[PDB]
C-alpha cells in the first residue's frame, strides 16, 4: 500500500522498475470471447501482474501489495483475496495492521461479502473481539439494517459469548428506529439464547413492550410480526385474555395486521376444540372477507385460501 | 365505460400508501419517498392525457442482451470474479424472450465455462479463478440452457462431486468455496448442480435439511445462516433445495406461505426482499417463486383449498409494477425507477414475471397476461429458473450415466 491508485503520482506495475524481472500474465479468454468486459488499462495491467505472482506462487511483500490494489479494483475476487491470506501467514504479518486495513475497507464498501469474512479469518486467528461490537455499531450508524454487519455481530457474540449488553443496544436501535426488523430479529435473537420465552415473567414484559410498541405505532408490521412471533410456537389460544385486548385496540388503531391477528387467534381455537366452532369460524370468515375485498386486497389469493381452509375443516361437517 | 384494468390506476388504490401514524422514522422516510416516487410513475398517464398500455420492450430489452453477452465496458470490472453469472442472466433472459442461441454462440459460451472450469471441479469466477459454488451454479445452468451433447460434456461430474463432498461440512452445511463460509444459497447451489447433473450419493445431503430448517425463524421466513433476519434470497433458496430433496416438510410451510405474502407491497405491487424494508425489481422472482414451490409442496400433502387457477399473490400487480416501473427506456431491467439498469435485475424481473404469468398445478394451466399479447414470456422452472424443456432434458440426460461409484 505505498503507493495509492488514486494518486496522482501513480505509475503502472508495467513501468516499475522493481517488477521489471517478471512478465505479466495476460487473461486467456480464448480466441473469441463471450461476456468480455474491456478493462480499463489499470484494471488489465494490476490483474497481468496478480496472475504472474498467483501463478509461480511468489509469496513476497511486493505481491502482498499488489493484492491490496488487485482488491480495491475488485473488493469481490474471492481467489485474490485467498491469496492475501496465504501472504498474510507466509509473511508473518502482522495480524492487527490488518485489522486496520480491513476495518477502512469495510467502511468504503459495507455490503460486499469477502471483506466481512476477511475480518472473521482475522478475529478467529487472533482470538480476540475486543473491537467487534464498537466496529460494527458504527457500521449499523451508517445502515442500521446491513445484513453482513447483523450476522457477523451475531457470530461474534455467539462464538466468543458477549451477550452481556446487547439487549442495550437492541434498545437504544428500537428507540432510534421502532420498524427496523433487524433490530426486532436482534431482540429475539438475544432472547432466545439468553433468559429465553417461557420464563413467564419475560414473557409478559415482551408481549407488554409490543402492545405498548403497536399502540404509538399500529401500522408498525415488525411488532406485530414479534408479538405473533413469540406466542404461536405455545398456541395463540393459550392466552385467551389477547383476543379481548386486541379487540378493544380496533376502535381507534385498526390496520389490515390487527385484523390478521385476530384470525390466527379464532384458527388457534378452532383447532383446540374451542367452545362454540360452529361461530367462531364464521366471524373469522367475517375477517377474510374484509381482508380479501377491501382492507387488504394485493392478498386477495391468500385470504381466499384461508377461508377455504377454514371452512373445509372447521364447519358443520 | 369509467373502469380502470390497471389495478395501479384505480382511485381506490390511493388508500394502499403508507399510514405513518405521524411518527417518522429512517424506515417511513424512506418507504414514503419510494411511493412518491412510484405514484408520479403510475399517475403519468392522467397527467400527459393518454391511455395506458403495458408493453414489454422486447427489441431494447434483446439488443441489450445479446450486445452484453459479448463484449462489456470497464463498468462490469465489479463482476469480473462472476463472468459465468453474466453468461447465466444473459442467456437465461434471452431464453425467457423466446431467442435462439446462434449454434456459435453457444459454442463460444461453452469454450469459455470450460476456462472457468477448475481441475478439481467446480467452475470460478473467470478463467484461472478458484472455484467457487455460486459461478458453479451458474455455469451448469447456462450450459443446461444451451442444452447440446457439446454443453453438457463440458460438465466433469465426477470432480464436481469430489469438489460438493470438499465443500460439505458436518452439519448438514456446504462452504461457499475452501476457505469460506457457509449460507443457504450454497446448499442450493450444490443441491442445484448435484441434481440436474445425476451426482447425489445417499450422503451427499446427509443433514442439509436439517440445517436448512434451522435457517426458518420467528417470522416464518428463511434468514442465511441460524439466527439471523428472514430474507427473500435465502428463503427462496431454501425451499426450493428442500423441494430438490423433497424434505419440503422440514419447514413450517404454514409460517413460511404468510410470511411470504406478507412481502407483496400493497402500494407498490412488487415485493420486498424483508419486512419493513423497500421494494425491488429482483424479488419478484425470489418471493414469487416460493409460491410455485408452496403450491406444489401443499397440493402434494392433498391441501384441498389450493387455487386451480391462480398462485398464491396478486399474480397482476405484480406485473404491472415490473412493467411500468422496472423498465429501462433503453433496454434492460431495474431494482426500481432511478436505479441503473444491470444484467441482474434484467434476468430476475423477466424471471419474476413469467412466474405472474403461467400457472401450472396438473392438468390445469391458465395465463395471466397484463398490457398487450405480445408481453407473454416463456415459462420457466421455479426450482432451476431454466426453461422447464430444459430442466426435463437436463435430467433426463444424465440419468443415463451413474452417480460416480456406480
Ligand atoms: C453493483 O453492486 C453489486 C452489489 C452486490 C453484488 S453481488 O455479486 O453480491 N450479488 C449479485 C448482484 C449482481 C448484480 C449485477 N449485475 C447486482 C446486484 C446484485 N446483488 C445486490 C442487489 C440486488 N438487488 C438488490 N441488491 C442490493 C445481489 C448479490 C447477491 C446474490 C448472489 C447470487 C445469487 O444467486 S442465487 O441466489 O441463485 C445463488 F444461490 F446461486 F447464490 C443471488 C444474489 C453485485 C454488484
Ligand atoms: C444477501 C444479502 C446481504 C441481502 C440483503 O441485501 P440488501 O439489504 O442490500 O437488500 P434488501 O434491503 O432488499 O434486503
Ligand atoms: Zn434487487
Amino acid at each position: 500500500g505505498f503507493l495509492s491508485l488514486d494518486s496522482p503520482t501513480y505509475v503502472l506495475y508495467r513501468d516499475r522498475a522493481e517488477w521489471a524481472d517478471i512478465d505479466p500474465v495476460p487473461q486467456n479468454d480464448g480466441p473469441s470471447p463471450v461476456v468480455q468486459i474491456i478493462y480499463s488499462e489499470k484494471f488489465r495491467d494490476v490483474y497481468d501482474y496478480f496472475r504472474a505472482v498467483l501463478q509461480r506462487d511468489e509469496r513476497s511483500e511486493r505481491a502482498f501489495k499488489l493484492t491490496r490494489d488487485a482488491i480495491e479494483l475488485n473488493a469481490a475476487n474471492y481467489t485474490v483475496w485467498h491469496f492475501r491470506r496465504v501472504l498474510l501467514r507466509s509473511l508473518q504479518k502482522d495480524l492487527q495492521e490488518e485489522m486496520n486495513y480491513i476495518i477502512a475497507i469495510i467502511e468504503e464498501q459495507p455490503k460486499n461479502y469477502q471483506v466481512w469474512h476477511h475480518r472473521r479469518v482475522l478475529v478467529e486467528w487472533l482470538k480476540d473481539p475486543s473491537q467487534e461490537l464498537e466496529f460494527i455499531a458504527d457500521i449499523l450508524n451508517q445502515d442500521a439494517k446491513n445484513y453482513h454487519a447483523w450476522q457477523h455481530r451475531q457470530w461474534v457474540i455467539q462464538e466468543f459469548r458477549l451477550w452481556d449488553n446487547e439487549l442495550q443496544y437492541v434498545d437504544q436501535l428500537l428507540k432510534e428506529d421502532v420498524r427496523n426488523n433487524s433490530v426486532w430479529n436482534q431482540r429475539h435473537f438475544v432472547i432466545s439464547n439468553t433468559t429465553g420465552y417461557s420464563d413467564r415473567a419475560v414473557l409478559e414484559r415482551e408481549v407488554q413492550y409490543t402492545l405498548e410498541m403497536i399502540k404509538l405505532v399500529p401500522h408498525n408490521e415488525s411488532a406485530w410480526n414479534y408479538l405473533k412471533g413469540i406466542l404461536q410456537d405455545r398456541g395463540l389460544s393459550r392466552y385467551p385474555n389477547l383476543l379481548n385486548q386486541l379487540l378493544d385496540l380496533q376502535p381507534s388503531h385498526s390496520s389490515p395486521y390487527l385484523i390478521a391477528f385476530l384470525v390466527d387467534i379464532y384458527e388457534d381455537m378452532l383447532e383446540n376444540q374451542c367452545d362454540n366452532k360452529e361461530d367462531i369460524l364464521n366471524k373469522a370468515l367475517e375477517l377474510c372477507e374484509i381482508l380479501a375485498k377491501e382492507k387488504d386486497t394485493i392478498r386477495k389469493e391468500y385470504w381466499r385460501y384461508i377461508g377455504r381452509s377454514l371452512q373445509s375443516k372447521h364447519s358443520r361437517e | 365505460v369509467w373502469s380502470e384494468p390497471l389495478y395501479s390506476l384505480r382511485p381506490e388504490h390511493a388508500r394502499e400508501r403508507l399510514q405513518d401514524d405521524s411518527v417518522e422514522t429512517v424506515t417511513s422516510i424512506e418507504q414514503a419517498k419510494v411511493e412518491e416516487k412510484i405514484q408520479e410513475v403510475f399517475s403519468s398517464y392522467k397527467f400527459n392525457h393518454l391511455v395506458p398500455r403495458l408493453v414489454l420492450q422486447r427489441e431494447k430489452h434483446f439488443h441489450y442482451l445479446k450486445r452484453g453477452l459479448r463484449q462489456l465496458t470497464d463498468a462490469y470490472e465489479c463482476l469480473d470474479a462472476s463472468r459465468p453469472w453474466l453468461c447465466y442472466w444473459i442467456l437465461h433472459s434471452l431464453e425467457l424472450l423466446d431467442e435462439p442461441i446462434p449454434q456459435i454462440v453457444a459454442t463460444d459460451v461453452c469454450q469459455f465455462l470450460e476456462l472457468c472450469q477448475s481441475p478439481d471441479g467446480g467452475f470460478g469466477g473467470g478463467p484461472g479463478q478458484y472455484p467457487h459454488l455460486a459461478p458453479t451454479y451458474a455455469a451448469v445452468n447456462a450450459l443446461c440452457i444451451i442444452g447440446t451433447e457439446e454443453a453438457y460434456n463440458v460438465i466433469n461430474r465426477e470432480k464436481l462431486l469430489q469438489y460438493l463432498y470438499s465443500l460439505k461440512q458436518p452439519d448438514g452445511s456446504f462452504l461457499m468455496h475452501v476457505g469460506g463460509e457457509v449460507d443457504v444459497r450454497s446448499a442450493y447451489c450444490a443441491a442445484s448442480v448435484a441434481s440436474l447433473t445425476n451426482i447425489i450419493t445417499p450422503d451427499l445431503f446427509e443433514g442439509t435439511a436439517e440445517w436448512i430448517a434451522r435457517c426458518q425463524n420467528w417470522e416464518g421466513g428463511i434468514g442465511g445462516v441460524p439466527g439471523m433476519e428472514a430474507h427473500g434470497g435465502y428463503t427462496f433458496c431454501g425451499l426450493a433445495a428442500l423441494v430438490i430433496l423433497k424434505k419440503e416438510r422440514s419447514l413450517n410451510l404454514k409460517s413460511l406461505l404468510q410470511w411470504v405474502t406478507s412481502r407483496q407491497m400493497r402500494f407498490e405491487g412488487g415485493f420486498q426482499g424483508r419486512c419493513n424494508k423497500l421494494v425491488d425489481g429482483c424479488y419478484s422472482f425470489w418471493q414469487a417463486g416460493l409460491l410455485p414451490l408452496l403450491h406444489r409442496a401443499l397440493h402434494a400433502q392433498g391441501d384441498p383449498a389450493l387455487s386451480m387457477s391462480h398462485w398464491m399473490f396478486h399474480q397482476q400487480a405484480l406485473q404491472e409494477y415490473i412493467l411500468m416501473c422496472c423498465q429501462c427506456p433503453a433496454g434492460g431491467l431495474l431494482d426500481k425507477p432511478g436505479k441503473s439498469r444491470d444484467f441482474y435485475h434484467t434476468c430476475y424481473c423477466l424471471s419474476g414475471l413469467s412466474i405472474a404469468q403461467h400457472f401450472g398445478s396438473g392438468a390445469m394451466l391458465h395465463d395471466v397476461v397484463m398490457g398487450v399479447p405480445e408481453n407473454v414470456l416463456q415459462p420457466t422452472h421455479p426450482v432451476y429458473n431454466i426453461g422447464p424443456d430444459k430442466v426435463i432434458q437436463a435430467t433426463t440426460h444424465f440419468l443415463q450415466k451413474p452417480v460416480p461409484g456406480f
